[PDB]
């Protein structure tokens, strides 16, 4: 994988 | 717009933004919480000026993010984020800017935000939201 | 109406929903997956009948939930999910209802949906989804 | 508090 | 020896395992708790016999896992884990096996055990956890 | 329930 | 991917 | 001794510590990611000096501890963390400190080590590890 902590992202609102 | 990305931190202290009630949101600026601390996030700026600014201050920890609602439409050509509202397990604080367009809610029944990412140009683009537990 | 919730567990395979083209969202079900073997959910059934089935098959694991739109909105006085799309990294599955009302949106950047809750009488009234990396 | 695991969940969206 | 691996769940409500008094760990099976509901895992088996048997049922949900401890050491010429020591908040489990050669430790702070993995031969090789909020 | 976010902690190894 | 993911700590014993 | 906790952060640049072969770990300080910055985390400090000082410096974001070993003992009458060894997809940086006591090891199939906390007098008392995904 990679060193970097992943997290949950929702989205995303408005433009695309 | 230029996108931005705070990334993730431990909670949220404060939230400032500006909006226009004849456009959309401008400014975005949060102060997260870090492991007890607070910090203060990089103020995502407007290319434009003549917004009204606003400062969502919480009652960090017992308060806080338990619903993000609000609304997209098409200012001057472009679809951006027209109002915002943060609703707390204390309080609403909202709408700002124009409720018009299509609705968008992010209601919490676990977990916390905990982050903020998008794009701000004449007005904020998009956003997306960091959840954790 | 009477609430279910499934929980959680390591991914969706399937979602078999029913839908009225005049009313709302009736009958939910899912077929989850469970550390690489199906799990089939408990069927959650409307207290009516007159609803087209629908089978979303999904081509697990290569294949997963993007977005989860849909509407909600007024039917015989109660406040009730009329519609519902899901995106996937593959295919767009749906509307299946009514898309009247209002609007709803569950786009997702990172993680994913394992689980679902709600409540469902004459028509599916509530939903939420539980999210995880 | 409990040896019952959590997850973030998102909503309701529809009634309540 | 034989791989395995459970996967995760929501919590534990059992733990059978077998043990030699002079060798290292024999059997090793779970009762996971999965959404509310027993969840019996595969038992996991050792090649030979003359294990004892021991159960070890907890209180689910008030009763949890916050420290496993054990020793590894050679048995025959492998490097198997020898004795498990399971520590709740409510009680300790243990010492099952042979407390010979060298130890180890898992303290939670936070969080809980949710699965196994691990390998089987003619004794339990290695095993890990799988760790959750 | 608090506004501040969790993380799964192990150990602690000494005293 | 589709499968959800959790912390794994380990293995203890053979490597 | 003084207790210390850094808390929670996106991943791990670098671990400075210092050690006497007599005694034991005397200085504990991090350099944090937090979004892809460097984030100076808090030095704790020993209350006395005669360390042998070390830098861990990982390339992080593809090097990253998968292994923390180490070895708690009695050091004038105080039961502390004697060595450390810090083992990553990369090499292994240690032992730092004499392989004498009690071992401890915390191997991590997945996830990683996002923060520490523990406490330190005249040495590293104890300590403990956050963990992500
Ligand atoms: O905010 C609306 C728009 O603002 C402009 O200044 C920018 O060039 C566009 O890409 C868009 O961001
Ligand atoms: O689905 C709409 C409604 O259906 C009824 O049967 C039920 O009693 C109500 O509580 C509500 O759920
Ligand atoms: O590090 C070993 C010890 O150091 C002392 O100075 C302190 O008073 C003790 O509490 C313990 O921390």
């Amino acid at each position: 994988q990679s060193g970097i902590s992943q997290t949950v992202i929702v989205g995303p609102w408005g433009a695309q | 717009g230029k996108a931005f990305d705070d990334g993730a931190f431990t909670g949220i202290r404060e939230i400032n933004l500006s909006y226009n009630k004849e456009t959309a949101i401008g400014d975005f600026q949060v102060v997260y919480d870090l492991n007890g601390s607070p910090y203060v996030g990089e103020n995502h700026k407007s290319f434009i000026t003549g917004f009204t600014p606003v400062k969502i201050s919480l009652d960090f920890p017992s308060e806080y993010i338990m619903e993000v609602s609000g609304y997209t439409g098409k200012v001057s050509g472009y679809v951006v984020v027209r109002s915002l509202t943060f609703k707390t397990n204390k309080k609403t604080y909202g709408p700002y800017g124009v409720t018009s367009g299509t609705p968008f809610s992010l209601p919490i029944e676990n977990g916390l935000i905990v982050g903020f990412k998008g794009s701000i140009g004449y007005w904020l683009d998009y956003f997306s939201m960091y959840l954790s537990l």
